[PDB]
RNA sequence: AGGACCGAACCGACUAAUGUUGAAAAAUUAGCGGAUGACUUGUGGCUGGGGGUGAAAGGCCAAUCAAACCGGGAGAUAGCU
RNA sequence: GCUCGCCGGAAGACCAAGGGUUCCUGUCCAACGUUAAUCGGGGCAGGGUGAGUCGACCCCUAAGGCGAGGCCGAAAGGCGUAGUCGAUGGGAAACAGGUUAAUAUUCCUGUACUUGGUGUUACUGCGAAGGGGGGACGGAGAAGGCUAUGUUGGCCGGGCGACGGUUGUCCCGGUUUAAGCGUGUAGGCUGGUUUUCCAGGCAAAUCCGGAAAAUCAAGGCUGAGGCGUGAUGACGAGGCACUACGGUGCUGAAGCAACAAAUGCCCUGCUUCCAGGAAAAGCCUCUAAGCAUCAGGUAACAUCAAAUCGUACCCCAAACCGACACAGGUGGUCAGGUAGAGAAUACCAAGGCGCUUGAGAGAACUCGGGUGAAGGAACUAGGCAAAAUGGUGCCGUAACUUCGGGAGAAGGCACGCUGAUAUGUAGGUGAGGUCCCUCGCGGAUGGAGCUGAAAUCAGUCGAAGAUACCAGCUGGCUGCAACUGUUUAUUAAAAACACAGCACUGUGCAAACACGAAAGUGGACGUAUACGGUGUGACGCCUGCCCGGUGCCGGAAGGUUAAUU
RNA sequence: AAUUCCUUGUCGGGUAAGUUCCGACCUGCACGAAUGGCGUAAUGAUGGCCAGGCUGUCUCCACCCGAGACUCAGUGAAAUU
């Protein structure tokens, strides 16, 4: 759960942070090990694309299910396993037939429950089927836009999505942001919630838990000089501009999205 | 205190020898103008 | 346990004196700060100039940088000495 | 040659990188060496580097490079699949002693080990560009056994002291040995065996995985260290003879025990934490096609083979980087004694050095220091500088407070040596005997020896007992920044930047954005609990009012309005 | 106030004597609310002020110890003109 703990140290004084006991300690799986390399951001051209990225803990990549397409056999979960790639945990599911796969951790799921995927899966947390089956008005995640892509949407910790209308052979769904999406109705999701949900109440105390996590510091427009970026410099503090980009676009209300191919699938854009 | 010449023989070759220079056509271009120079030494080497 | 304390190696350069034709084209001497970390170091690799990189000083990019070095336009032009 | 002084976690020894004869011998002082120079890293001549086990080479691979085909691009060309390269990482094996002026895990002696080939022999399922296993991996923490090593006591060989004593609890020296081989210990890890099935591991599998039974309560794996062997050997203080006076030839006793103990080993171990900690090959196993007497595999024996390149010298400096024989810089390995917490510090050991101009004299003045009557910041921009405190144990310690702190606040007390407590105590270490058995590197007892803080009391010396070195000035009010941190290499280290936190804003994934004339790449093998941009910058109380101006957002069919017609 | 020209504003504290310091008045030339307002424990080679100890900073310098400066032997520059 939360903890704080005490400030013994100036460092250590607002640190929060949110410790799970169930999950497994120990060597992960083995078979579904594989490298992963930082890339600092910088591109094949070896420039900088993305800023304030560089550095962090070695971390080794984990191999997840996300299409969950082995239909016919039930598994049985071993334990929940801590996946530093993402947010959520995942469990280790193993199948009858001695298949080990990983998944998400959705919420509510402890070691020993059943699962089953197909069309005539039954209705409970962490069950795979398409929606042409789902009844109207649930909630559920890992969905995904085209058959057999593997789970596109709603993937980040303790996010779901929230299913209102099914008209023909596409079904209407209501995004996280508040956006109201059609997509094709035989697309398969999985029921119930990701777990970890408190994952939004830790608080890292000091520069140096940032920066294990690999980010690199931000420096200000407004004190920076005027040859490179166009809130430029001055004396004191002035600032006497529109607030822009480095790169010179307005920020603070521009849109930007200019996708005229799918924008027949927006029932309403976010308010 | 430290300065610039640090020698490196590894890395001598592999940024000014004959191979590196000859990869490229600009390096081929150098070649061409030092031997219309008649340069003792084409590039570093042994 | 701690971006916890004192303090060697290690890293850095706050004060004073000398030196400034210097043992040195940025030292030395006596003190000084950090010292399990946002730490430091060896080897190899990548980022090329109106560009790179920059916890951001117009700083660094081979003793140089409000636009590197070499070669060329080129015997640029000079109502000035 | 004798004496003196200095360094000695180095100014000692060995490498890496880098340099190339600077290494040794003979020979000369033309030029070089900041003076002389018979000397030299100088000049000339000659000599010197020996590998199946050490590195390179070689098998494999990361970051990354190149890249058939391929995509894209005026041309030149850019990116990339199959693939091939690329260590700073993974993969087999030699020890001790002796010899040159210059080489030595390379030459010699003795004792080893690894890999591959060939043949003989006996048995015989062999087979991969495929599947499994393993190789194969974070930080911090703790503590039991060890070892290096040192000290002491014995043992052996010497000695009786230039000046008071100095046949003994006196002084000096030594008291050494590897790899391999057997032993499998302290210790760590894991139940084992058999049978029967199975949508899985691209097919296949007896292999892995999964399921169901029966059976046993030990059975494997790992493992420092110790003992034996190696080793009747070598070495060995010395002694004996020549000293072509450098060295050479012989010979050569004792060669034990206790205690302490590493940052090294067990340990790639154990506990614990979140920031969740390379890859591939060699090695073991499964089968596919194929081959079957074969072929091939297995085990023993004998035999052959193990190519090539580097091996001199310096390597914290006179040989490397700095125009210099330059007070500067340069990664790793080993780490004695005394006191000490210490790899600090002062004096020594092994070892290495006195820094390539000297000799006189004792003006002003300058530089680095020592002391100083009385005053004690009166100096000055400013206590700049200098002066001053400084250790261990114990007692005691305010406001404020985010209850952590402040705080070592402040402040005070004891500190040497000798005797006794106690002929060396507590404590630690621990044999011989005794018994039992698993007869083993076994178990209980048992205390010999060995080592040994701290404290009390009594006495005693000095002016001075944390005597040297080493080793915090303290308090009060107050501006700024919450804090650790970063910055103008080379006049500015800060109230500047950053930071955790807060707010707005854009982005529904072929995401936004960014580098690219383009393919493409980052974002991200992430999916709104996420990512980009901007503003402020812990925490607490808060964050009035104004939409006229300028921007941004939503609508216009009212007006104006392009290419076209 | 790191604002404030007039301004060494006025009063109080501190000193024998205080344009600096602290606490108030408010007439804010020309503060002010996320280019943030107010306060804040702890922290700072940070700015300012005040005490105790300490002393050659000073009153006012005196003596001594070493390297130069002087002499002799040897080698043997430079700026400028």
């Amino acid at each position: 759960a939360v903890v704080k703990c005490k400030p013994t140290s100036p460092g250590r004084r607002h640190v929060v942070k949110v410790v799970n006991p169930e999950l497994h300690k120990g060597k992960p799986f083995a078979p579904l090990l594989e490298k992963n390399s930082k890339s600092g951001g910088r591109n094949n051209n070896g420039r900088i694309t993305t800023r304030h990225i560089g550095g962090g803990h070695k971390q080794a990549y984990r191999i997840v299910d996300f299409k969950r397409n082995k239909d016919g056999i039930p598994a049985v979960v071993e334990r929940l396993e801590y996946d530093p790639n993402r947010s959520a945990n995942i469990a280790l599911v193993l199948y009858k037939d001695g298949e080990r796969r990983y998944i998400l951790a959705p919420k509510g799921l402890k070691a020993g429950d059943q699962i089953q995927s197909g069309v005539d899966a039954a209705i409970k947390p962490g069950n795979t089927l398409p929606m042409r089956n789902i009844p109207v008005g649930s909630t559920v995640h890992n969905v995904e836009m085209k058959p057999g892509k593997g789970g596109q949407l709603a993937r980040s910790a303790g996010t779901y999505v929230q299913i209102v209308a099914r008209d023909g052979a596409y079904v209407t769904l209501r995004l996280r942001s508040g956006e109201m999406r059609k997509v094709e109705a035989d697309c398969r999701a999985t029921l119930g919630e990701v777990g970890n949900a408190e994952h939004m109440l830790r608080v890292l105390g000091k520069a140096g838990a940032a920066r294990w996590r690999g980010v690199r510091p931000t420096v200000r427009g407004t004190a920076m000089n005027p040859v490179d970026h166009p809130h430029g410099g001055g004396e004191g503090r002035n600032f006497g501009k529109h607030p822009v980009t480095p790169w010179g676009v307005q920020t603070k209300g521009k849109k930007t999205r200019s996708n005229k191919r799918t924008d027949k699938f927006i029932v309403r854009r976010r308010s | 205190m430290k300065r610039t010449f640090q020698p490196s023989v590894l890395k001598r070759n592999r940024s000014h020898g004959f191979r590196a220079r000859m990869a490229t056509k600009n390096g081929r271009q150098v070649l061409a103008r030092r031997r219309a120079k008649g340069r003792a030494r084409l590039t570093v080497s042994k």
